[PDB]
């Protein structure tokens, strides 16, 4: 049983779906679990009571949405039970479980115990034939075409770099925060509440992820901008009233450089690509400066190439040639290597299969990956 | 011309094997400056080559020594036998 | 001016403190630098904001924690300087710097300008009659009461097998690692995050270590050990909630005789031991076999002495006495010998005078350690 093997593309913000060999993911959607706040009275309403992707995206105002997944550790496992059955459903890929082997994709240094109860899932609950489990960093250079280079990435949850060598991702360099987009979300809420909008339930949430996608820009100098005043920009709600975002929309994405804003001393971006390098090989580093690859998204921000080029300017040895590459999908660069994984002849050898699984267990799976 | 030579032969052999060419140039003054120029020329030499031939070997021939082959490979793990005989690389 | 002398014994992780002619180091505590991260608000708070030993260790939760030293290596100087003169000052010590002579501590091979810039300081900042660095292998044999030996040492910092025979210190068969408690309590930090119970703050990392020193053991066969499945022995933190610890435990030690681990190359603390004895004459192997003395806190852990035998046992030759010896308190088993060495008639010849010092320079030290 070798059918076109499923490439669920793991993530705490949002989820990718589709088949192998495909150019883009075709089913992207946000990675959460809305039900219903308020009684329903009147007949002819939406049925169900439990709405992921488009249905939940159409009506927030209703559901009391919550996020199974936080720092790529899974919360909620029946949640993710529920959006892996909707991937799987009519609604979206049109396809059964039994069929096709599935392809997943997990955070680096993640609990071992999520990895393992994921597996379970996969083979007892869905009857999957093989699984197999895959780093984001090592399919991003799958996509982009090398094999050489440092992967920085930056989600929902994780931002996370590791330095892979032709074809050799080192396990010992992997650098990890659990500060992301999510949070640089959650720290532009709370500016908004000192500006003066609140915003306080879990539906009026996406309102802020909305304002943080679009209008945020990360400066140069920031203290040349905290010194100036700002202009106050305009920005109008779903619902058609205005908002003078001020000086938080460039104070929030700097949480991603600066991690002591939120209270709580970690690395940074900048900070954590420096340190992968630095602890790989002294004869790797000047190739690994070279090859800095980027993915997430939370690297869309205006100016966040250019100030990652300048911390590292300010970081590392002196007269080194840097180059910060970015490919045009930065939204599915994991996916598509992922596709790209699973199209390969060699995806045969590498997967967990259910028969190996049972006479095995757990063991079996913590081989295979690495 | 100064030439050094150690060898041990315990459990296989092991050679050090050395010498240094210099030419240098002294102006002759007094027999009593003469007998102390020579020396000093010889005591510097000496100790710069035993001192080269000491803190050289111990930190460089380390890194050369590895740079032919390393004491763990480019990734700093001990290599997997069984990633070895189940991977493809290329394209 | 010959005072009472004091000895003070450096070390990574904690720093011993006291008079000659004593049985125990009365002032021991953590070689440290604690700074406050939070906000001082309120009047009336904990004034100085530069905190060191009891203090610190009584409000880890406020103070980011910072080490000045890492593998016998200062970084930073002004935190060395800041802890010497806690030790000098009316909280621990009750002394002037002026009036009782100095023996210092350091680990062999170490960088030479280190131990210049500290006999600058105390010289220069402080002002001391006399001076003098001494090995750590040296003192703890005194200490015990025997000439001939290796001396197997597992501080924080520095892993390092002296042997001597007779008072003979051979400063070429001495072998050293940069691999220690500092990177295995680093190492379990790792598993611990792979476990699923993340610690990144400087305060938390303590934490860690008194895990680290509470609830591990090292196991005989490893790989019998990786076979089995662990029990899952719980722990209590400093706030309530439990942890399961897992195989983290036992796998976090095996850093110090498998160095590959963490990502470094590294002989290991058996295979240092063996290289020592080794090195050393032909004649002298047997009677440095017979007497291998422990020292350090990274040689508490539980069957650590009965792997270094089953280690030696494996690459030594056949049919030869093994015997690895140990004191009571191998925590405090340098500082005795220093406090042993320093009360003797003998040290007043030994040491490097402050008109010695001023006239001669840093020649003068390089000359008398050795």
């Amino acid at each position: 049983i070798a059918n076109q093997p499923v490439v669920i593309d793991n993530g705490s913000g949002v989820i990718k779906a589709g088949f192998a060999g495909d150019q883009i993911p075709k089913y992207c959607f946000p990675n959460y679990v809305g039900r219903p706040k308020h009684v329903r009275v009147m007949a002819g309403a939406l049925e169900g009571d439990i709405f992921i992707g488009p249905k939940a995206e159409e009506h927030r105002g209703l559901l009391s949405i919550r996020y199974p997944m936080e720092h790529g550790i899974v919360k909620d496992w029946n949640d993710m039970e529920r959006i892996w059955q909707y991937v799987y459903s009519k609604e979206q890929l049109q396809t059964f479980s039994e069929e096709h082997p599935v392809l997943l994709t997990e955070a680096p240094l993640n609990p071992r115990k999520n990895r393992e109860r994921a597996a379970e899932v996969f083979f007892e609950t869905f009857n999957v034939p093989a699984l197999f489990i895959s780093m984001q960093a090592v399919l991003s250079l799958y996509a982009t075409g090398r094999t050489t280079g440092v992967v920085l990435d930056s989600g929902d949850g994780v931002t996370h770099a590791v330095p892979i060598y032709e074809g050799f991702a080192m396990p010992h360099s992997i650098m990890r925060i659990d500060i992301a987009g999510r949070d640089v979300s959650r720290f532009l809420r709370l500016y908004l509440r000192k500006e003066g909008y609140d915003f306080h339930s879990s539906s009026e949430f996406e309102i802020v992820k909305a304002i943080k996608e679009r209008a945020c820009y990360l400066s140069i100098n920031p203290q040349k901008d905290e010194t100036l005043e700002t202009e106050k920009a305009q920005y109008y709600l779903p619902d058609g009233s205005t908002i003078e975002i001020g000086p938080s929309r460039f104070r929030a994405p700097e949480l991603l450089f600066r991690p002591d804003l939120i209270g709580e001393e970690s690395e940074g971006i900048h900070e954590v690509l420096v340190f992968a390098i630095q602890k790989s090989d002294m004869d790797l580093r000047r190739t690994l400066f070279s090859n800095i690859v980027l993915s997430g998204g939370s690297t869309l921000f205006k100016g966040f190439g250019d100030r990652l080029l300048s911390e590292v300017k300010k970081l590392a040895p002196k007269d080194v040639k840097i180059r910060i590459s970015a490919p045009q999908e930065r939204l599915y660069s994991t996916w598509i290597g992922g596709s790209i994984l699973a199209s390969l002849d060699t995806f045969k050898k590498m997967w967990v299969s259910k028969k190996e699984y049972e006479e095995d267990g757990a063991r079996s799976i913590h081989r295979k990956t690495f | 011309v100064l030439k050094i030579q150690v060898h041990y032969y315990e459990d296989g052999n092991v050679q050090l094997v050395s010498h240094k060419d210099v030419q240098d140039s002294v102006t002759v003054s007094n027999e009593a400056q003469t007998a102390k120029e020579f020396i000093k020329i010889i005591e510097h030499a000496e100790n710069e080559y035993q001192t080269a031939i000491s803190e050289n070997y111990q930190t460089m021939s380390d890194t050369t020594f590895k740079a032919l082959r390393r004491q763990l490979p480019v990734t700093r793990t001990k290599i997997d036998w069984n990633k070895i005989l189940s991977y493809k690389i290329g394209k």
